[PDB]
């Protein structure tokens, strides 16, 4: 699996830029494709989404009619022609790869993104921005949201990535359930409306931003981030 | 001075009886078997089930068709039930009709060649929706009981419309197109079968005859009576309408009580299942 | 010869099966309706539940 | 509902789609197998029809129609168990060398165990003699005399209808529809009209084995037409 | 010498079973006689499964009740979500005439097998997203009749050559062979410890083996047919063996003897699969009717009849919890009941 | 449906034959 994004650069406003990103070791045709820009030294913002075939196609309400998102199959290789610019619009957007069945773990690889310098909804919140901590010690992390992510089923569409200095983010727990390759440290469990992450010890790569996002509706909405110092 | 004196009115009415004995009968055990059992619910079992039931309706008809003939005078219980009662009958026909067309294109697509469920089903539907809006008319143009104080009120039953009259002609005219196209494609699909097969085979082939030579005798005489009711002029041309439709309608009652004779009884499996249900 | 090594074969594996411990039927009985009776009632199906656990 | 079971949904729907697109070529494919002993020349015959191993696959397609031929590998020869698999087929190749007079009786043992299978009793068998030329040899030079092995052989009597092809003996002829008549008495045992045997006559080099098994398959697709689509 | 050693074994056969008969104290229709009966117990269609190309042959449930494998003659092995009804996955085999299928407990591999005499297992989760296949395991002389999963790295499996093997998926090669048959096996048991197994074959006998020691300790007889089926009690120290001849019986571990015997005189039809509820109170079968008759474990009274398929039922499957049951048949359906 | 004349045809019919 491998993401490499092109098509970045400094466009001026009211432009058209077209962002290309290549896809290969995984089916891409199988996995559905999202787009999340990161502001300068700002948080993640959900930008669009795509299923497989082209089947469902959604768009924040930020990037509603401007933007436009389409994938070939076939070549496997994700497009998003990006017309009307704006001065607001300078981020770094990563490509995602996201697959939706029982046991699933979408938003599992992050693409090492490309930037472009240019020139109700479940708003997610933190009370802990920065939360200086010694290694070793145990690192708890509290998260809130305004609305109950408890679905019907039973189950908690709660997402913890982490975004190490100089890398795109890692996906640690995905719904108390623990995503392949994350070592056991790390620990979720919350209620309905109180989500809480705690470390078993912290190390030195540990160090980074930690973002929620939730997963019960379409818009996804991601959090403040809470950074750690070392 | 009456319609159909006793003199012949007692044999009609005896085979009329006794036709709709037998197609009930065949009717009721067709749907009995084709419903019981789930192999016998296949495409052409799902056809041939729902040409019985619309015999049957045909068949509930006979009741109130043989009260009509025998006293025209007397009330035909409103105008709503005579109108339903020729527009069921008219539809069933139709269904019919159409039913024995998609039959015999089946056979051809099954026999000459060099299927499913769910697009049989569908084209049986709009079968059924076509032949069902197809005898519209017959609600509005005819159906409506047309004529002291109470002898005042004798003499009513269904009789077309006198003004409307040429809308049910030029309608008869339009209907002779599920006579025509039927029979060339009956007749020619029935022929490239016999080709192929006689040219088991031969039982097969003489039984596609006997069916096509009993549509056409029962069906012909039946448009040829209508087109000669709406084109009556004279006395004597009426006077011999009556006897000429009386025979369609008897050959059209044949026709239907026999139709599981020839369809159904024909075939292996239907009488398997007969004789498995009976015992 | 693989004829006696068969007949050997089948010599030494009756053996084994006569020198086993076998209990008497009454209390394997005895033990097999205790189990079930154990278990009776976490039996969905010997125990319809109720439609809100389904 | 969530968005993740919508997307599960779709995903779902879209592998119906997939299984319905597969439908049209497995429905559309006939299968056919192919059963013989040993010392039968199936071999040679799938080396040419190409027009601890276990199920070996031959596919070929003649006149548009893909036709998938399955040969039983290392299998034992108990097959009351695995035969319930390849039922529901089309047909059934059996090839048999009718030039060794030795294992006639077994042939037609398996042929009379197949022909009465409780499971098979629908599946009709397409009978292949091969091997005219090794029995053409034999019963002329008269080293080996089918009387040897079948008492019946010199009582029997050429059919009136038998056409003989040009170029060959009336003893060669006489033995071969002995042969078919031998055959076809255990195919018409217990037929009751629902399997038939389509007695065909093949050699190694005869390369129009793909036409014979075409025609067979359409005549056995126009029968159960003419059964389902109430013709019979 | 030959005619000394079976002389010998049938001495042998004559004391085991006459050893058989004497521990016979009382019968096991007896001591239950006085229980209280199970009455009837009614089972609708909840959920149907289809989207099958072909017959429907076998089927195993996961650690998870609520996921489920099936496999059919189609080449194609589908997940199915039994609370959903969603496929999960779709496997496309390479040898179309499948007869069997395995679902590993830790719910990442699956394994299939039939006429291809090769056990292929498949890993669900792949880093690249795609169902690959992971080992061939390769080696059994005939079609393979029934797998089954004892952990995340062995596995066993039968076959119709009279031999069973158990495989490593690590090496891919059989620790252990079992050559005691005399049949072709058709149907596996594991037992809850995952330390034994009883298998039955054509031979109209079932034999208990072990994994690690790989040899038989006791042998059990009684049918008068071939050996379709075979499931342990939910204990571990029972099990039933289903046969053509429309007659299952319950073998005793421990007793080393037939318990009880179901049959009717209505049912003449061969058994193709039986089952086991969560606590053993009724015994789930399926026969060649089309129907499939549950069995009182304790009294053999038919505590019910389903009858919800139109085909052959081919397999039968409980979940863990006995929330809901399985019911496979060649008509390209999967119902469950409850 | 199969025409047939009823009783109020023939009476009308044969009136308007007599003139």
């Amino acid at each position: 699996v491998q993401l490499v994004e092109s098509g970045g650069g400094l466009v001026q406003p009211g432009g058209s830029r077209k962002l290309s990103c290549s896809a290969s070791g995984f089916a891409f045709s199988s996995f559905g494709m999202h787009w999340v820009r990161q502001a300068p030294e700002k948080g993640l913002e959900w930008v669009a989404y795509i299923s497989s075939g082209s089947g469902t196609i959604y768009y924040a309400d930020t990037v509603k009619g401007r933007f436009t998102i389409s994938r070939d199959d076939p070549k496997n290789t994700l497009f998003l022609q990006m017309t009307s610019l704006r001065s607001e619009d300078t981020a770094m957007y990563y490509c995602v790869r996201s697959i939706y069945y029982y046991g699933s773990s979408p938003f599992d690889f992050w693409g090492q993104g490309t930037t472009l310098t240019v020139s109700a909804d479940i708003v997610m919140t933190q009370a802990t921005s920065s939360v200086p901590v010694t290694p070793g010690e145990s690192v708890s992390i509290s998260c809130r949201s305004s609305k109950s992510l408890l679905h019907s089923n039973g189950n908690t569409y709660l997402y913890w990535f982490l975004q190490r200095p100089g890398q795109s983010p890692q996906l640690l727990i995905y719904r108390s359930n623990l995503a392949s390759g994350v070592p056991d440290r790390f620990s979720g469990s919350g209620s309905g409306t109180a989500f809480t992450l705690t470390i078993s010890r912290l190390e030195a790569e540990d160090v980074g931003v930690y973002y929620c996002m939730q997963h019960l509706e379409y818009p996804l909405t991601f959090g403040a981030g809470t950074k750690l110092e070392l | 001075c009456s319609p159909f004196p006793l003199g012949a009115l007692v044999p009609v009415t005896a085979v009329c009886l006794c036709l709709f004995v037998v197609g009930v009968s065949g009717n009721v055990v067709t749907v009995m078997l084709i419903g019981r059992y789930r192999d016998m619910r296949t495409t052409t079992n799902l056809y041939l089930g729902s040409m019985a039931v619309s015999d049957l309706l045909i068949l509930l008809g006979l009741p109130f068709d043989l009260y009509r003939l025998w006293r025209s005078r007397p009330w035909v219980f409103g105008p709503l039930l005579c109108r339903l009662s020729l527009y069921v009958g008219e539809g069933c026909t139709y269904a019919t009709l159409l039913h024995m067309t998609a039959l015999s294109v089946e056979r051809y697509l099954a026999i000459c060649r060099p299927v499913t469920r769910r697009r049989v089903r569908a084209l049986i539907a709009v079968l059924w929706a076509v032949a069902l809006l197809s005898a519209g008319p017959f609600l509005f143009l005819v159906g409506v009981e047309q004529d002291a104080e109470a002898a005042a009120l004798f003499s009513r039953e269904c009789r077309p419309s006198p003004a409307q009259l040429g809308a049910l002609r030029v309608m008869l005219w339009v209907t002779t197109a599920y006579f025509f196209l039927p029979f060339l494609c009956l007749s020619i699909l029935y022929g490239l079968i016999g080709r192929e097969l006689w040219s088991g085979h031969r039982q097969t082939v003489r039984v596609l005859l006997v069916v096509v030579l009993a549509f056409i005798i029962c069906w012909l005489p039946f448009h040829v009576g209508r087109i000669i009711y709406i084109n009556t002029e004279d006395s004597r041309m009426m006077y011999f309408s009556q006897y000429f439709n009386i025979v369609a309608l008897q050959l059209f009652y044949l026709s239907a009580s026999i139709n599981p004779i020839l369809y159904n009884l024909i075939s292996k499996k239907y009488r398997a299942a007969a004789f498995k249900l009976l015992l | 010869t693989a004829s006696i090594a068969q007949a050997r074969k089948l010599v030494e594996q009756l053996k084994m099966e006569a020198n086993i411990d076998r209990i008497k039927v009454s209390k394997a009985a005895a033990d097999l309706m205790a189990y079930c009776e154990a278990h009776a009632k976490e039996d969905p199906l010997l125990t319809p539940v109720p439609a809100s656990e389904n | 509902l969530s968005a993740e079971d919508k997307a599960a949904v779709e995903r779902s729907k879209m592998i119906e789609k997939q299984l319905q697109k597969d439908k049209q070529v497995y429905r559309r494919t006939l299968r056919l197998l192919l059963l013989g002993a040993d010392n039968s020349g199936k071999s040679t015959i799938v080396k040419q029809m190409r027009i601890t191993s276990g199920i070996f696959e031959t596919k070929f397609q003649v006149d548009k129609v893909n036709f998938h031929m399955f040969d039983v590998g290392a299998q034992r020869d108990e097959r009351r168990k695995w035969i319930q698999c390849f039922n529901d087929v089309t047909a059934i190749i059996f090839v048999v060398d009718s030039s060794d007079y030795n294992r006639l009786q077994e042939a037609l043992n398996d042929f009379k165990s197949i022909w009465n299978n409780r499971w098979l009793r629908t599946i009709s068998v397409i009978l292949f003699l091969n091997k005219q030329d090794l029995l053409a040899e034999k019963v002329l030079a008269g080293k080996s005399k089918i009387e040897d092995y079948f008492p019946e052989f010199a009582r029997y009597t050429t059919p009136e209808d038998a056409t003989p092809e040009p170029g060959e003996d009336p003893r060669v002829t006489r033995a071969k529809y002995f042969i078919r008549k031998e055959f076809v008495d255990i195919s018409t045992a217990s037929g009751d009209g629902r399997h038939i045997c389509y007695p065909h006559f093949t050699c190694s080099v005869d390369t129009e084995n793909a036409r014979r098994i075409f025609n067979d398959c359409k005549d056995i697709i126009l029968q159960m037409n003419l059964r389902e689509y109430n013709l019979v | 010498e030959l005619d000394q050693l079976r002389q010998e074994a049938e001495q042998l056969k004559n004391q085991i079973r006459d050893a058989r008969k004497a521990c016979a104290d009382a019968t096991l229709s007896q001591i239950t006689n006085n229980i209280d009966p199970v009455g009837r117990i009614q089972m609708r269609t909840r959920r149907t499964l289809r989207g099958h190309l072909a017959k429907i042959y076998a089927m195993h449930w996961g650690t998870d009740s609520r996921l489920l494998v099936s496999a059919s003659q189609d080449g194609k092995l589908i997940i199915w979500d039994s609370y959903t009804t969603n496929k999960v996955h779709a496997i496309p085999l390479r040898s179309s005439w499948v007869m069997t299928c395995a679902y590993a407990p830790s719910g990442n591999y699956v394994a299939c097998g039939g006429l291809d005499n090769i056990c292929s297992i498949y890993n669900l989760k792949t880093r690249e997203g795609n169902v690959r296949v992971s080992r061939e395991l390769a080696g059994h002389t005939g079609y393979l009749s029934c797998c089954r999963f004892l952990d995340d790295n062995q596995i066993v499996t039968s076959s119709g050559d009279t031999t069973c093997a158990l495989w490593d998926i690590e090496t891919g090669q059989q620790t252990t062979t079992f050559t005691g048959h005399t049949g072709d096996v058709m149907s596996l048991s594991l037992a809850p410890d995952t330390r034994l197994f009883v298998s039955g074959a054509c031979d109209a006998s079932a034999k208990l083996w072990d994994v690690r020691e790989g040899m038989c300790r006791q042998t059990f007889t009684g049918h008068e047919s071939d050996i379709n089926a075979i499931c342990f009690f939910p204990n571990g120290n029972a099990f039933a063996t289903g046969s053509d001849d429309a007659t299952c019986r319950l073998f005793d571990l421990r007793a080393d003897q037939e318990l009880m015997t179901y049959s009717h005189d209505n049912i003449i039809c061969g058994i193709t699969s039986v089952s086991f509820s969560k606590s053993g109170r009724l015994l789930l079968a399926g026969y060649d009717d089309f129907n499939c008759n549950v069995w009182d474990a304790l009294k053999a009274d038919r505590a019910g009849v389903l009858a919800g398929h139109d085909n052959r039922v081919s397999c039968l499957g409980v979940t863990d919890d006995g929330m809901a049951v399985a019911t496979g048949s060649w008509d390209s359906f999967l119902k469950i009941w409850n | 449906f199969v025409p047939i004349f009823t009783y109020g045809e023939l009476q009308r019919m044969q009136e308007k034959e007599r003139n």
